[PDB]
C-alpha cells in the first residue's frame, strides 16, 4: 500500500 | 556486475523508549525504500518481488543499520531520531532482554572488528536479496543476486583486510543473530500494538499487516 | 587444529505424524550428547558451557540433521526413528507451514548442492560453538573454536570443490535460515506441551524447561 | 539434570 506508492516514485 | 562502491554509495546517502524506538524506526521504514533502490538491480526485479523482499527483511535491515550506527555508543543505541537510548532506559521499560541481545551479538561484535560501511551494507544487500522470501515470482533470480553480493564482499574484504583471512566468514555469521533478534523484536511490536498502548505509524502498521 | 576428518567421524559415527517427530526428537537428543562428545575440544570445555552449547543449539543441530538425511526423500522427512513424513501427512496433521519451509529452505537447498557430510559436520560443529549463547564461562573460548571449524570447512571446500569458490559462503548462508526454522519448531513444542495433547518424553522435556 | 549424566559418562 504505502510500500507500493514509495516504490513507484 | 555487485560493484561494492556503489552499495556503498547507498549507505551514505540514506545517512518512553518504546515509543520513541517505534518512531525511529517508522521513520526509516521510509528511508529503507530509498536505499534499496540505490542497491544495483534491486529496482530491475519485478515489483511484486521488491515489496515482497522488503517486507520480508526490513526489520533486519533496520536493526543492522542502527546497531552498527551505534558502535561508538556506551551500552546504549543511537535512534534514526537522534535519541540515545541508553540499556538502563530499555531495561527500565521491559525490554532489557532484546536490547542486551542487540548490544552483545550485534553492536559489540561490529565494534570489536570494526565493520566498515562496505561490509555493512553488502550484508544489509545480503539479507535484502533473500532467495528464502516466500511468493518471489523468481527466487533464482534473488539468489543470482545475492551471490553477486558476498562475491564482492569476499573480494573486498581480501583486498582490504588481507590479513584477516577470517573476516569474511566473520561477518556472515552475524546474520543468524540478525535474524533471531529480527523474529524477537517483531514479536515485541506485535505486543505493543496488541496491547495498544504504544502508538504505532502507518508504514510501521502496515509492516504488522499480513500478505 | 580444527581437522575436518575427526568431525565427518563424528556424523557418521552417529548415523500422528507430530507425535512421531517428537519421538524422534527425544531420541536423538541422546545421540546428540555423543556427536558433540566427538567434535574436538568440546568435552576439553567446562561442564556447564557444554551444557549451555547443547541447550542452545539441540533443536537446530537435530533440524540440520534429518534435513540432510532426507535430502534423496522425495516432498518428506526421514525421521531417525526410520518413519518418512510426507509434506501431505504433515499438512493433514496442521503442521504444513513450518514442514514446507524445512523442505524448501533446508532439504532441497542441501539437494540441489550436493552437500556431503563433512560440510553438515562442520555446519553442526558451528552451531554447536554459538558464541552468543548466554551464560557461557569463556565466550571467546567458544568462538576461537568456532573459527577453527569454518577455517578448515572452507579449505575442504576450496579443495574438494575448487570450481564452486563460493560454495563456502553458500554454507554459512543456510544458517539463517536454520536459525529461524529452529525457533519456529520450538513455538510448536511449547504449543503441543502446552495443549498437553502430545506424549513429550523426559529428553525433549528437559530441553523444554528453562534454566 | 539428564544432559547432565550423559555429559559426565
Ligand atoms: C535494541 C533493541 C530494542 C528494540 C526493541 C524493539 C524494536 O522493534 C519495535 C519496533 C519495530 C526495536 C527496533 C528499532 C528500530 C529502529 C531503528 C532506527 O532508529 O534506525 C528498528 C527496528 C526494531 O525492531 C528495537
Ligand atoms: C519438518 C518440520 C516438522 C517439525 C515440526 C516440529 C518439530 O519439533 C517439534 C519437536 C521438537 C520438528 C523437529 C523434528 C526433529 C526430529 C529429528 C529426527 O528425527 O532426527 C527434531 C527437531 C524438531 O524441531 C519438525
Amino acid at each position: 500500500k504505502i510500500l507500493h506508492r514509495l516504490l513507484q516514485d | 556486475d555487485m560493484p561494492v562502491e556503489r552499495i556503498l554509495e547507498a549507505e551514505l546517502a540514506v545517512e518512553d523508549p518504546v515509543t520513541n524506538i517505534c518512531q525511529a524506526a517508522d521513520k526509516q521504514l521510509f528511508t529503507l525504500v530509498e536505499w534499496a533502490k540505490r542497491i544495483p538491480h534491486f529496482s530491475e526485479l519485478p515489483l511484486d518481488d521488491q515489496v515482497i523482499l522488503l517486507r520480508a527483511g526490513w526489520n533486519e535491515l533496520l536493526i543492522a543499520s542502527f546497531s552498527h550506527r551505534s558502535i561508538a555508543v556506551k551500552d546504549g543505541i543511537l535512534l534514526a531520531t537522534g535519541l540515545h537510548v541508553h540499556r538502563n532506559s530499555a531495561h527500565s521499560a521491559g525490554v532489557g532482554a532484546i536490547f542486551d541481545r542487540v548490544l552483545t551479538e550485534l553492536v559489540s561484535k561490529m565494534r570489536d572488528m570494526q565493520m566498515d560501511k562496505t561490509e555493512l551494507g553488502c550484508l544489509r544487500a545480503i539479507v535484502l536479496f533473500n532467495p528464502d522470501s516466500k511468493g518471489l515470482s523468481n527466487p533464482a533470480e534473488v539468489e543470482a543476486l545475492r551471490e553477486k553480493v558476498y562475491a564482492s564482499l569476499e573480494a573486498y574484504c581480501k583486498h582490504k583486510y588481507p590479513e584477516q583471512p577470517g573476516r569474511f566468514a566473520k561477518l556472515l555469521l552475524r546474520l543468524p543473530a540478525l535474524r533471531s533478534i529480527g523474529l524477537k523484536c517483531l514479536e515485541h511490536l506485535f505486543f505493543f500494538k496488541l496491547i495498544g498502548d504504544t502508538p504505532i505509524d502507518t508504514f510501521l502498521m502496515e509492516m504488522l499487516e499480513a500478505p
